RNA sequence: GGGAUAAGUGCUGAAAGCAUCUAAGCAUGAAGCCCCCCUCAAGAUGAGAUUUCCCAACUUCGGUUAUAAGAUCCCUCAAAG
RNA sequence: UUGGCACCUCGAUGUCGGCUCAUCGCAUCCUGGGGCUGUAGUCGGUCCCAAGGGUUGGGCUGUUCGCCCAUUAAAGCGGUACGCGAGCUGGGUUCAGAACGUCGUGAGACAGUUCGGUCCCUAUCCGUCGUGGGCGUAGGAAAUUUGAGAGGAGCUGUCCUU
């Protein structure tokens, strides 16, 4: 099983052999490095600490987190890698296969590998119960007073309150979401980027995460 | 006149005991833990403080059950979310979880008040026989 | 319990280990142990073996006659084992021995593998008969269970898997 | 199977039983199969 | 896919010399149960773990202090609102 | 369900149907697993286990129902103040007008009909959905996390091959 960590740039197509029209999501994936590798021994579960995009070095007095932190550096240079934005743990990965300091690369993965997909979904804010919950709308004429409320909320006197996961209007997206069985058409290890069969979850410039399909 | 002692924290010493609930009934040895905990057993108990002591239990695995409680006894909790009921027999949670049945069952048996929710945190129990707490030097009790 | 105060036979050549209620019995052809009841009582001589209740409530009669026969078949099965034979019924129902374990052939598109087990030996004779042959009767049983499981006897034609001396009930199809 | 409260044997070959706190009839008859409930 | 099961189906087996799926014992058996898949989750006050960073003077010797690592105010903003 | 009773509410507990949103039971409509069959096969009948998911659009009528059309794996039955009007409608019913039949000497009346006919309310508390701050978690911090718990999902047709 692999992992890497990228960002998405954006959509395209590409055109197959047998000419059909692939849609496809551009995935840059440089700078990945393994910061740390925890064990049953020390960590209590096995897994890869992987950090990809450099960031710039700590500096006296940074007001942002373009300059690494003390404390971020430290852990970097345990692993002898420059300080990164983000970083995320796969557990599907073999530790042993990897070695802390370690280069992960577009080319572990292949053209045709099976693939799940993890990103943040794009944010939509305050939405009500019809967009959020793909609730129906109440009539638009023959006297409505009904259009895009949420409905009844509950029943009368038995219950006497509303039940706990009634769906009603509230803050929307920003969710963690896995879309599975995706396919890698192709990898440019010249651009450093993966090309992933369909779209993937959240918005562009955000990161992705990449690893071999659970289900199989 | 008034003459009645009232036990407080300045007066009162809390021991450490251990308990074997190898062959041993649920309902029984938590009975008696109770009154551990609560203090009952000592001369000097007072209601609205905590002199009881510390009750270390070990080898919860081999608690026994009487009958057919191992597939009939249903432990049932609900979610307080709509159809949000869970049920373990009493079998699987000792084999899944030896330690929370006697913790349940022992806290069940003890008052509903915040002093009673202190006096059930000095319960700690363990499904194998060693025990972490060798520093508190507990002292072992044989059930009555 | 008659069956329980009837005493078990030894066979000299077969040898019997009681330890506690537990009991490990030692023949030419395989050994094999139980543990038997605990409240049951075995006195142990060379011919044989006296097992007796210790009490007479009905609890201790009925393990008491379980466990005298549950120790028989123990040495009668290290003595010579237990045999069950299967008998294939109908057109292009077969069985084949792809090495320990067994291939049949019986109606259905995908073929029918069943996996052998220690003490169990299978053989196919004519590709029609089956045999499992083992020491222990309950293992013996159990395999010879599956074997019918796979296609039990219907009652129109007799079409399946069989005991060599089951009884199909036959009704007629038309 | 049959299943009702009056388990009964319909015939002589018909025998009863007690199987998991269950009474039931046991025949070489299928019909006459009956389990108490 | 896995484990445990329902109605079932048995294997061995006595009470009850026979019989018997059950009593002891041993299997098998559902879109159902517990998992597997997805998301949240240590206010899990039982508050968990791993890695890394910071680490001094005063003082009535009780402790205090601003500072460290760090984070903010304020400002330019959006992929967020 | 139709009733009986008159125990809460007459200093007001809004009443049918639909819409919106559901939620629960199982006496299971479909799908899953079985026993028996007057079960050849394909199909069925009947009974047992099973509530995970699913369980359509129209014509007529205020309708609920029901009938009909065309589907579907199936078009389940019930409870939730005959769920849900500080969520909606207001066609029926249950004010004032008018008319017909009918009854009444009449004024008028009719679980007879007909046409028309004002639906208020800025959420305090609990509850629910989102989103912050304080303190705690025995030094102060930056990240990466385990999962006790919890929620989600869970459906099926047809065709080919054998
Ligand atoms: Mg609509
Ligand atoms: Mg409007
Ligand atoms: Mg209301
Ligand atoms: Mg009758
Ligand atoms: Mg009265
Ligand atoms: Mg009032
Ligand atoms: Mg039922
Ligand atoms: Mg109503
Ligand atoms: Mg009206
Ligand atoms: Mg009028
Ligand atoms: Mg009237
Ligand atoms: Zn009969």
């Amino acid at each position: 099983t692999k992992g890497i960590l990228g960002r998405k740039i954006g959509m395209t197509q590409v055109f197959g052999e047998n000419g059909e029209l692939i849609p496809v999501t551009v995935v840059e994936a440089k700078e990945n490095v393994v910061l740390q590798k925890k064990t049953v021994e020390v960590d209590g579960y096995n897994a890869i600490q992987v950090g990809f995009e450099d960031k710039k070095a700590y500096k006296k007095d940074a007001k942002s987190n373009k300059y690494a932190n003390k404390p971020a550096e430290g852990h970097a240079k345990k692993a002898d890698a420059a300080p990164k934005r983000f970083i995320r743990e796969f557990r599907n990965v073999d530790v042993d296969a990897y070695e802390v300091g370690q280069e992960v690369s577009v080319d572990t993965f292949v053209a045709g590998d099976v693939i799940d997909v993890t990103g943040v979904s794009k944010g939509k804010g305050f939405q009500g119960a019809i967009k959020r919950h793909g609730q129906s709308r109440g009539p638009m004429s023959h006297g409505s007073h009904f259009h895009r409320a949420p409905g009844s909320v509950g029943m009368a006197s038995d219950a006497s309150r509303v039940f706990k996961g009634q769906k009603m209007p509230g803050r929307m997206g920003g969710n963690t979401v896995t879309v599975q069985n995706l396919e890698v058409v192709q990898v440019d290890t010249e651009n450093k980027v993966i090309l992933v069969k369909g779209n993937v979850p959240g918005p562009k410039k955000g990161l992705v995460e990449i690893r071999t399909s659970i289900k199989k | 006149m008034r003459q009645t002692f009232m036990a407080n924290e300045s007066n009162i010493e809390r021991k450490w005991y251990v308990i074997d609930a190898e062959g041993q009934t649920l309902g029984r040895l938590s009975s008696e833990v109770a009154s551990i905990l609560r203090g009952k057993n000592k001369v000097t108990y007072t209601p609205h403080v905590d002199t009881g002591d510390y009750v270390i239990v070990i080898n919860a695995s081999k608690i026994e059950f009487t009958g057919n409680k191992e597939t009939d006894k249903v432990y049932y909790r609900h979610s307080n979310h709509p159809g949000g009921i869970k049920s373990i027999t009493a079998g699987e949670l000792r084999r899944t979880n030896p330690e929370r049945l006697i913790e349940n069952s022992i806290k069940g048996m003890l008052p509903s008040t915040r002093l009673g929710e202190k006096q059930g945190k000095k319960l700690f129990v363990y499904g194998g026989a060693e025990h972490p707490h060798a520093a508190q030097q507990p002292e072992n009790y044989e059930l009555r | 319990s008659r069956v329980g105060k009837k005493i078990i036979d030894i066979p000299s050549d077969v040898t019997v280990t009681f330890d506690g209620n537990h009991v490990t019995v030692k023949g030419p052809k395989g050994e094999l142990s139980r543990t038997l009841n605990e409240r049951m009582t075995f006195k142990q001589e060379e011919n044989t073996i006296e097992v007796v209740r210790p009490s007479d409530s009905k609890e201790d009669r009925t393990n008491h006659g379980t466990t005298r026969a549950l120790l028989n078949n123990m040495v009668q099965g290290v003595s010579q084992g237990y045999v069950k034979v299967l008998e294939l019924v109908g057109v292009g129902y077969r069985a084949q021995m792809q090495g320990k374990d067994l291939i049949l052939n019986v109606g259905y598109s995908h073929p029918v593998e069943i996996k052998a087990e220690e003490n169990i030996t299978f053989s196919v004779e004519k590709n029609t008969v089956v045999k499992v042959e083992g020491i222990s009767k309950e293992q013996v049983g159990a395999l010879a269970s599956n074997i019918r499981s796979v296609r039990p006897p219907e009652p129109y034609k007799g079409k399946g898997i069989r005991y060599q001396g089951e009884y199909v009930r036959r009704k007629e199809g038309k | 199977m049959k299943v009702r409260p009056s388990v009964k044997p319909i015939c002589e070959k018909c025998k009863v039983i007690k199987r998991k706190g269950k009474v039931m009839v046991i025949c070489e008859n299928p019909k006459h199969k009956q389990r108490q409930g």
